[PDB]
């Protein structure tokens, strides 16, 4: 077999400012090919170079500043008699006057990020004792933050970053390296953004589905880049620290008219562990706020007591309030009488019933013959959940 | 770090959820749960499961039957035995043990209705049979 | 002329429970065709019959639960030395173990429904006198309404059948026929639906247009059929007992937000016979509501009446209104006023007119100095028609 | 069965209604409905109008004109013109007698306006006339 | 060189009353063409006429009404020993009882108008002196406005023309001519509408676009004709005397949920002239409103003044107000301020500040101790533009 | 018929214009204008601008600049800026003197935010400039 030339030739660089080679492995080819890259480097010096790979990609040490390279690969059956393939169409691809290392970094608040720089003036890389830093034209960052990583390699080291305030459009700080009072135009784009997204969750008194809420106040002023939740169910129950497990699969979630994003999980695992968080699928890369796990059965809101009646026992005289448990949960609950008398302005004093076992209670009242109104209301005994709804009102009769 | 304890709780506590839910089924109900219909004989109903494995068999075959049954409650039901089948799966990791692991489309093209009154019927009579016996030293 | 093969062969099971085997006709012959059916009915005993038809179409009577049918069909011209076809390719249709006879009724409310039955219990019919009716696998049906209708056909009756009460997405009843003790899967579908819907019409002040309006609440719960208005419009006048005629077309009507479908008929035929009714039309047949028909004269709004003016007559302080009768309709009307002291809470006093001739009306006032509110409305005489809306307010001047 | 009176003040209330719906057609009423106006001849306009063969045979043209004329108002004339026909149809058949049943084309497409004025005000005479003799006793 | 025939053989009637043949010429002939016409008018009298021209049209004089024109023409090569194609097709044109002159127009409201008419009775052109002009046939036009150009031909003449008033879907007004009592069907249509459509355009406070509204009321009644603003910009400036230009373009403009239309300039030049106008495209022709000069550094409205502070004097007692000028103008402004007790209702009093540097003033107040509300609003004070919004509620302080 | 006086006013207005609306953006007023930055050495930053029509082909090079830029405010800019080349060629006229008539796509794709700021700091440079010497007799 004769196979084809190797497609698809594209060239990057690396955040440590490498060239990456790549190319499409033919994937109707049932055997492994090698690779034969050949470049010629048109820098100040020409340098033609032809190496061979098992890999369908090449890493090339340091890109040179102002330098073109022109690369073709051909393949070849790795086992046995293999026929070279022809040579790609030659790529180039042209580098520039500053590199850093690396171009951009999307970091968030707190943080601690450092970028390094070359910067080349008239074909010759300067001592890194001449590179300056600065940020937005605007301040000189303090020498204290400046690291000489190598004679001509320079570092800024910045920590407990803060906020980037947005100027205009810009929500990035431009970040220059310089030689020494005159700046270049290239420059390096950074954003920090406030991950510290709280995601809400709760589940319905049917225990059906559950709705979770959160507010994109941070990332309502990025474009460009999208936002969506992921998330991953665990069998049973949450970990006791929550962490970003590697598989997981998004949720789409709802824009509401108040701003905020719902998204509501049908069918729900009762017993099943929900870790969900927000992905910031910027072009530069992925941004995840801190991972939360929720346990539906510990966000359950239940419904309120039925069947309330309120009575005045006769001749005690004492308002005997009774009721039913709502049918979930199952668990032991507290519940919490309000009572007042019925007029414009209801005067609520409350009781609390702390043993689940009881159905109605025994209330002293000042006015025997005047209607009152009460509503109930339930929590788990453990406190492991929300109150429910006040009940509808019950009223005495006047007797 | 695993409360045995608490573990058993909640393997109660949602036994008596899903009992809930089935009996808030109202035409199943009044369905007389022991009572043979010719047609689903492999539904396992009323024969005594005292044991892990057929316990894990016979609610596994219960749910490979809702999964096909395009009602929203009995996903819910479906999804509150996988939450189920894993505290069976913790309880006999608990005690040590090992556990392994058709024509159901004709009747449920045929009679869709008869295979779900049936199916929920009979799985509401397991559940209360099982409920029953959770106490009396389960074994593998 | 050796004609083609009959193709198409298809087998069906009638409303009656027989085989109908069908195929299609040659659309190229210029000559009417006659077939040879040869079928072999593979039951506990094999059956081989050879009919010639000249439809295109065999009815067998009877379909027998658990046996096989084998279909061929060859054609020949009718009319003269005409050669038969070639044999079709054999088909084969399978019955099943149970057969309702019908397999399932559509009805209205108030009406008398039987079903007849035949359970094969391996291979063998069982006797008539043990079939036993349930309903949706609940409760036995009283043995007072089951028949013998031969040793091996079961038959239930039901009398004045009330509608069918929806569990969940079930709107029908399963009625179920078991042999003793053991029932099988298959059951019933009996669907009963409250048909009494009632279509209101009206025409419009222009009498150019008639909006006819009617609630679906009954059948907003059955989907997969389909619901339109059928009309048939008779040239004059109604008939004292309206009917279905069998000739009618459809009108496209449009539902509205408030629930209720609207259908405007534009322009009208003031003197012609509307006759409306809904037709439900469903997979198992077509459904007519009681027809109504309505002429559009006698529903007729008239517009409100106009040059509405009310006057003090100085020195004698009665309230003279005035006004002038509608453009339609050239009936005699009568008029009703309502007249009150104009404030934030209008307290209507009402005066009716009877006689056609009355452009005015004098009344009586309490507050000579004060501003009243007056409107009127009128309606035919005869009571035929509704009343028209209230003219624009007329306010006194205070003098 | 059929009430002769009824039917009888029906064609006048049908009648009113008709003319008052013209006299609404606000370019027709200052119109000269007498006038006769050159190209419109085929118009069956003032010329007396005394047996109910000739009426039917004029509302059926007056009906063929108005069924081109692409206006609602005079779609919605024509139905009133059909219920009346009929109605006078049905007299007919209470007096015993039977009754049987090209340019405008052009016209319509050169002169609409005038089309319409015409055929209007001439029809108004019409059914004016007609109006102050039916009540004359009469004939076929 | 032997020529095709000439095709496309039109003919038609010019305003002026000629018949207009016209032909295509070929646009394959590398050479000029002369025609031939040959064309037989069968009128009361047959005329046949043969007629030589280079051009690719004739024009025949004074349609006769009642006539049929036959036309056919051949082409020549024009220079040397041509051979004359064979004849065109006979076409036939079909003439009119009545003939106008013009047969239609479109004018405005105020202008003068004539209508000029051939009224051919019995294949008769009658005598001036017996056409009579009528409107809408319900009254006749005043003898006063009739002129005889000729013993055959008649004119009517209106002058200061009033607004056409719509009866129906009628938007024009049918004038006859009529040979003395008796009319014929054949009419003119007279259209006259108002093109006086007001303009208005406002530029942004940003000056970074201009915004202009109109109202179609005067047209939401022509369909079938287009209506579009065309507008034209100078490079500096307006002239004393707006003038349509020849040479225009049209602006896209969308139509707004009130019934306006709304057409933005964005960006804008702020010294160059807009010169904007309204056009109705019409099957009969083009119809221009008055044009429009616009400059939008002189529709300017500023943006209200800023940082508007409140403060009473310690010991003195003066409300202290104090402002910043917008943004733009840099031009000498005047100021309004405006103050009143805080409550439901404002009693505002107003101080005019004439002085552009005076970014403070001091006013006499009668209680020290209520909050004062106050805001200032600014025009330039040349008086070119419009006043700015008031500022911002500035309260006092309680000292 | 044109008040010179007036032309001379309203240049005045629309330099200033201009130069506040550089000043109304934020990021360039931070940045020095004399300061030297590689790469937009083809920008007509500071260098004597002295006579009309080197006035007139610096501010056409700030023009066919702003024409590229993609933002609302430097296209105003740029539309402002072609009616003050009127209003200097109409000045000219006044004067009596005839006024006749690359890189850059590089650095506005890599580096967009630094050749913006530039551009915008010399312009409003070049304006101050022109400012403080259109009142020494300006001359072609
Ligand atoms: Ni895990
Ligand atoms: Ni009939
Ligand atoms: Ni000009």
């Amino acid at each position: 077999v004769k196979p084809d030339p190797p497609l698809g030739l594209h060239m990057e660089v690396t955040d440590d400012g490498n060239l990456k080679i790549s190319w499409d492995s033919q994937t109707m080819a049932p055997f492994p090919l090698q690779y034969q890259v050949k470049y010629l480097e048109n820098s100040t010096i020409v340098r033609e170079a032809a190496e061979i790979v098992s890999a369908t990609s090449l890493l090339v040490d340091s890109v040179l500043p102002g330098s073109s390279y022109e690369v073709q690969v051909r393949s070849k059956r790795l086992d046995g008699s293999g026929v070279w393939s022809d040579w790609s169409s030659p790529q180039v691809f042209t580098t520039q006057d500053v590199v850093y290392f690396p171009p951009k970094i999307l970091t968030s608040v707190g943080s601690n990020a450092s970028f390094h720089c070359i910067y080349k003036n008239e074909n010759q890389i300067i001592s890194s004792k001449q590179i300056v830093w600065w940020r937005n034209l605007a301040e000189k960052i303090p020498e204290i933050q400046y690291s000489i990583v190598s004679d001509r390699v320079s570092k800024v080291t910045f920590s407990n970053l803060k906020a980037t305030r947005p100027r205009g459009k810009f929500t990035y700080d431009a970040v220059y390296c310089c030689n020494e009072q005159a700046c270049h135009h290239r420059y390096a784009e950074l954003y920090v953004i406030d991950v510290n997204i709280n995601i809400s969750c709760e589940t319905d008194g049917y225990l059906t589905k559950m709705t979770c809420r959160w507010s994109p106040s941070t990332i309502q002023s990025l474009v460009g880049s999208t936002v969506q939740l992921r998330y991953h169910r665990r069998s049973l129950y949450c970990p006791d620290s929550p962490s970003i497990h590697p598989t997981s699969e998004p949720k789409n979630c709802v824009l509401q008219r108040d701003g905020f994003y719902e998204c509501v999980f049908q069918p729900i695992f009762l017993l099943s562990g929900y870790t969900m968080w927000i992905r910031i699928n910027h072009s530069l890369g992925s941004l995840d706020s801190p991972p939360t796990c929720v346990l539906p059965d510990s966000v359950v809101k239940p419904l309120p007591p039925s069947n309330v009646k309120a009575e005045i026992t006769v001749n005690t005289g004492l308002l005997k309030v009774s009721w039913e448990k709502p049918v979930f949960p199952e668990n032991n609950l507290q519940f919490q009488i309000r009572y007042g008398l019925s007029g414009k302005e209801i005067q609520w004093k409350t009781h609390e019933v702390f043993d689940a076992k009881s159905k109605s209670a025994s209330l002293l009242v000042s006015d025997l013959c005047a209607v009152y109104v009460v509503q109930v209301r339930c929590r788990r005994l453990d406190g492991l959940g929300y109150w429910s709804n006040w009940s509808s009102p019950a009223y005495t009769l006047v007797m | 770090g695993v409360p045995i304890q608490k573990v058993q709780d909640d393997t109660k506590t949602l036994i008596k959820t899903i009992v809930t839910r089935i009996n808030d089924i109202s035409h199943t109900q009044s369905v007389s749960a022991k009572q043979r219909v010719t047609g689903l004989d492999f539904i396992p109903g009323l024969h005594p499961i005292l044991s892990l494995s057929k316990m894990d068999q016979t609610l596994a075959v219960y749910q490979q039957v809702l999964t096909s049954l395009p009602s929203q409650n009995v996903l819910q039901i479906a999804n509150d035995l996988e939450n189920l089948r894993d505290l069976l799966h913790l309880l006999a990791f608990s005690k040590s043990c090992s556990l392994p692991q058709e024509s159901l489309d004709g009747v449920l093209e045929a009679s869709l209705y008869s295979t779900e009154v049936v199916a929920l019927s009979r799985l509401q009579g397991s559940l209360q049979d099982i409920l029953q016996q959770l106490d009396v030293s389960p074994e593998c």
